[PDB]
DNA sequence: ATAAACTAAAAA
DNA sequence: TTTTTAGTTTATTG
């Protein structure tokens, strides 16, 4: 269930070229392959990974001979990464002044993978190369290069200092050269050769690398499934297998109590104390506590004895429609639950996935929605919720997120806004607005595609907690005497809003500034 | 700790039902206080209630004013409490009633009111009164100018006086009578002007509305831009009921127990002696309790304001964890309200959601935040079903989208597209929020209640969460037969 | 010209 | 591995 | 002081 991950950075003199403000290649190389470590290690994968540099002083490889392969060093063999590893990039390894053929560094990257993979066990078998094209290459025997990949099923990903207005922000929503136009066209064509159509997609630069999981997107966990049943009725069953589409990611690791001194968990205990609550307080004891539970003014004892049997006892695990209503009449307001899941078609079931298909279909044509009862198990509590179609080009499901029950509402009443005579606003202060929601909008539309554009997608953006986490933990473990360092800028500037955004909303803003006046009770 | 009191009329009018199945304007009143005292329970509510009624023959009040019943003074709810109610519940319960105590007998408002609020002598202080009397005191002009009076009264102490006014044959007005009376807003926008109750449902739903006090969940600064900054306030109008926490007791006493966990050394037997830890592998990580919090922390507390995205691109999944409201707060920032109007009002215009970065407290990562412009929706009932503001909706970061299993695309054909269409149509309902009951919950308090009252048998209850299997098997006989031919083969596991 | 290529022996 | 329950902390 | 949210911990089932 682990994958081979090799890392071919170009380390050669123009990846150390900078332009004023723009940060070199290497030192943006460095930061997502630090990224990508930094995860391998923290969330304490068993993923093995090596790492090749292509343009080195020095050549240090197996294939290494007369002219062939030179300038190419194998700085770490397959193996799970650790903290010397990350301690490398960010200090040992340095930028070097010759420069190397990316193709005979992406054949050591194979050969790395094909000798050192020979013990071990691998699912998934990977490589990614960071270079800028700008070094001159050979096209000799590309052909048999692209079948080893499929032959070995090896996965690529390419990382460039460009991609496939205003001014350069590092990890933010002038003329590429002759050579890296046409190191540009093997990279497109192998690309294609390899994954498809959809091959190009793999292709990333430098700055969108580090606001994305792309780096982890071949080597990722497939998730994990369960199966059950959507019972229309008694005697129609359809049988299904939901995962969890959407599931908040928290943090995993614990922070342990420790001594000062000793630094041992060991040395630290807690105990319960028992007292009564009335005055002149007395140690009660541990035996006697019994369970009681508060009905009002009144108070209930209730033994975990006679608990167990007198509760509710679900009927089982089940996927039950209740009945349909139209999509107007469940709205997103009402949602409950922290997690999404999507219903597909039992896996090797063909009669089984066109029972399903025929339900989505018919849902969606109507307009309607599905009112089913879900629960994991008999143990667990049961739910109710919405069942709605979800169809693309691709996969076919029902999404199923929970609904309320009638203790889980809530009612209050607000002041009404709409005809307000003492907050209305004039036909200048709304006008104002409008053109603050036109100069802040965060979508563009072409009028030849007629789609619309989205320029702050937040769902493809990482969690910034764990890549923070992450350079705290690593800079304690590395310069135990520094304070811990401040966010880094990338993780700012993806948080951020586009520059184009920030700079029209500026006009706007300070006539809305004017024209509503506020101030502090 | 806050005191309602429910004031019921028990005159002949209040007895009689319209000529139909449905119960009598006194029998609605006893069962919707019954559901609103077994509804705090539930909800543990810290509110004191109480039960007064007038026109009874027999007086049962302070100073022994004449045709006053205090049936239940100001005091928690309890289990005993709810039985006293459920004695007087129904045509047979209405008859125990006329027994106990009188009804029909000559009142005076003036002397009712004055009663209601002595009981508050022993936060928030307000009178419910259930009647389906448009003009008492009609013919007596010194007993109707004495009560509004009273009721000015108490309006200037701080007493809430709200109507629930019942059906009447040909109509109820408020003109003639309880206009004065009535508590009124100073805002003609926060008042509202419900109709007359006819089912129990819509009073019940009439009384809760009025009831209930706005809960914020927090109030932060929504920051347009570094100098531009609204106040709101953030209210949970939807949370996760959960079975109540269990109290350690005694075997004997059966009064509570105080929990102290104490935590100390082993060797010996203060936070500046401990720190933190982390081990991975070999190398141990060690952090203050401080610099554990300094990496959590990113922004301030409050929104921060992105820009403006189309409705369109948020997609129905997508869901992380519930929504929040919303509202303007006026009270911190002068001028919020006007700013937020403006913003709602160009937003739904515009169908387009405010993109936040939301911090709810100090030290803690950032989210980015959707707030939908929500338009306001009163029901036929004149109830604010939905209220004006902004819905914060949770957006997921690429962490909490979960990689899918890539399947084969198998699509069916119109013919068995057109008989599940069928199958849809006929199995058709409409669906409200509060439709169904947590079973766990109302058995849990179903269970209790009996144990309070010392019933050896618990009350049983049927699961409403259930599909009603035989009412669907009778609407759809042939169909599921014949949807069962056409996708699955005989020869079918 | 174009530059040569040595194919490691497994690709070949 | 997933869900529920209990405990602790922070903000109304 | 009470309520809500988050993080551990425990138990059960596949």
């Amino acid at each position: 269930n682990k994958a081979a991950v090799v890392l071919c950075m170009d380390v050669g003199f123009t990846m150390s070229n900078s332009i004023p403000g723009i940060e070199s290649p290497f030192e943006q190389a460095k930061k997502v392959i630090t990224m990508f470590v930094q995860r391998q290690v923290f969330a304490e994968n068993k993923d093995e990974i090596a790492l090749v540099l292509f343009g080195t002083d020095g050549t240090d490889n197996p294939l290494s001979g007369g002219d062939q392969y030179q300038n190419i060093t194998v700085h770490r063999h397959l193996m799970l990464p650790d903290f010397d590893l990350l301690e490398d990039i960010e200090s040992k390894i340095q930028p070097g002044s010759q420069q190397a053929d990316f193709l005979d560094a992406l054949i050591v990257s194979m050969d790395v993978i094909q000798h050192e993979t020979i013990g071990k066990k691998f699912e998934k078998r990977h490589i990614e190369i960071f270079t800028d094209l700008s070094s001159r290459f050979s096209k000799s025997q590309l052909d048999i290069i692209i079948h080893s990949l499929k032959k070995c099923d090896i996965s690529l990903q390419f990382f460039l200092p460009f991609s496939l207005d205003g001014p350069f922000r590092l990890g933010g929503h002038k003329g590429i050269t002759e050579q890296q136009k046409e190191g540009l066209e093997i990279v497109k064509m192998v690309m294609i050769s390899l994954e498809g159509e959809d091959g190009l997609d793999e292709i990333y630069s430098f700055s969108e690398s580090l606001r994305k999981l792309c780096v982890f997107k071949k080597i990722e966990r497939h998730s994990i499934h369960w199966p059950c049943r959507l019972t229309i009725g008694s005697n129609l069953s359809i049988r299904i297998a939901a995962y969890k589409s959407i599931l908040q990611e928290r943090v995993k690791k614990t922070w342990t109590v420790v001594d000062a001194k000793t630094l041992k968990k060991e040395d630290i205990q807690k105990e319960t104390v028992y007292c009564l609550n009335d005055d002149d307080e007395t140690e009660v004891l541990k035996e006697d506590i019994i369970q009681g539970f508060r009905y009002g003014s009144d108070i209930v004892p209730f033994s975990k004895v006679d608990e167990e049997q007198m509760k509710y006892k679900s009927e089982g695990k089940c996927f039950s429609v209740l009945g349909f209503c139209k999509s107007s009449q469940v709205q997103r307001r009402f949602f409950m639950g922290n997690q999404v899941l999507k219903v597909f078609a039992a896996r090797d079931d063909e009669a089984a996935a066109v029972a399903l298909s025929s339900l989505i279909h018919a849902l969606d044509d109507l307009d309607m929605v599905a009112i089913v009862r879900y629960a994991y198990d008999k143990r667990a509590n049961p739910q109710v919720g919405v069942a709605f179609p979800h169809i693309k080009h691709n996969y076919e499901c029902l999404v199923y997120v929970q609904l309320p029950f009638m203790e889980d509402l809530r009612q209050y009443m607000f002041s009404s806004l709409k005809n307000s005579k003492k907050y209305a606003p004039t036909e200048a202060q709304l006008n104002a607005v409008d053109a603050l929601i036109d100069s802040m909008s965060l979508a563009k539309k072409d009028e030849k595609t007629d789609t619309l554009e989205d320029l702050f997608p937040t769902t493809k953006i990482p969690n910034p907690r764990f890549q923070r986490l992450f350079q705290c933990l690593l800079h304690r473990a590395l310069h135990p005497r520094e304070p811990l360092p401040p966010i880094q800028q990338h993780i700012w500037n993806m948080l951020n809003p586009p520059a184009e955004v920030t700079t029209k909303s500026q006009i706007p803003l300070s006539k809305i500034k004017t024209l509503f006046p506020l101030i502090e009770a | 700790r806050d005191s309602l009191i429910f004031l019921v009329d028990a005159s002949k009018a209040m007895f009689e039902s319209q000529s139909e199945d449905e119960l009598t304007p006194f029998d609605m009143s006893i069962q919707c206080i019954q559901s609103v005292y077994i509804s705090k329970i539930i909800s543990s509510d810290r509110d004191l209630l109480a039960v007064v009624f007038y026109g009874t023959e027999k007086d049962k009040n302070s100073v022994n004013f004449k045709n006053i019943y205090v049936l239940q003074e100001l005091d928690n709810p309890g289990a005993k409490r709810i039985l006293e109610l459920d004695q007087f519940k129904g045509q047979q319960g209405q008859k125990r009633f006329q027994d106990m105590m009188g009804h029909g007998s000559d009142y005076s408002l003036s002397e009712v009111l004055w009663v209601c609020a002595n009981l508050f002598s022993d936060s928030h202080k307000r009178i419910m009164l259930f009647t389906n009397e448009d003009n008492p005191h009609g013919n007596d002009s010194a007993k109707a100018s004495r009560a509004r009076t009273k009721a000015g009264d108490l309006r200037d102490t701080g007493i809430f006086l709200d109507l629930m006014h019942l059906k009447k044959p040909g109509g109820f007005d408020i003109s003639l009578f309880y206009r004065d009376i009535i508590s009124i807003a100073e805002d003609e926008d926060l008042r509202v002007h419900f109709e007359e109750s006819s089912k129990l449902e819509d009073l019940l739903r009439k009384v809760r509305a009025k009831e209930t006090r706005k809960r914020a969940l927090s109030r932060l600064k929504l920051k347009l831009n570094k100098d531009i900054v609204i106040s709101v306030g953030i209210y949970n109008l939807v949370q996760k009921a959960l079975k109540p926490p269990p109290i350690k007791l005694y075997r004997e006493t059966n009064e509570p127990v105080k929990t102290k966990t104490r935590t100390f050394n082993t060797s010996t037997g203060l936070p500046s002696d401990t720190k933190r830890s982390q081990i991975y592998g070999s190398r141990q990580i060690i952090l203050e309790k401080e610099e554990t919090e300094e990496l959590k922390r990113f922004d301030d507390p409050g929104l921060m304001l992105m820009g403006f995205k189309p409705l369109v691109l948020l997609k129905k999944h997508h869901y992380l964890r519930p929504s929040l409201f919303v509202y303007p707060e006026e009270s911190l920032v002068i001028g919020s309200s006007t700013l937020f109007s403006a913003l709602l009002i160009k937003c739904l215009e515009k169908e387009v959601a405010a993109l936040c970065r939301y911090t709810p407290r100090r030290n803690i990562p950032p989210y980015f935040v959707a707030l939908v412009p929500q338009e306001e929706e009163l029901d036929d009932q004149k109830i604010q079903v939905t209220p004006p503001g902004f819905q914060l909706v949770f957006l997921p970061f690429a962490d909490d989208k979960r990689k899918m299993p890539f399947t084969e695309k198998i699509m069916a054909t119109p013919e068995q597209v057109g008989k599940m269409k069928a199958i849809v149509e006929k199995l058709r309902f409409t669906y409200r929020s509060d439709s169904f009951e947590n079973p766990v919950l109302q058995q849990h308090f179903r269970n209790l209640e009996a144990l309070a009252l010392d019933l050896m048998e618990p009350e049983q209850a049927v699961d409403l969460t259930l599909p009603k299997v035989e009412a669907m098997n009778k609407r759809l006989g042939s169909l599921v037969d014949e949807f069962k031919e056409l996708v699955y083969p005989p020869d079918y596991n | 010209a174009e530059r040569k290529r040595i194919l490691p022996t497994w690709m070949l």
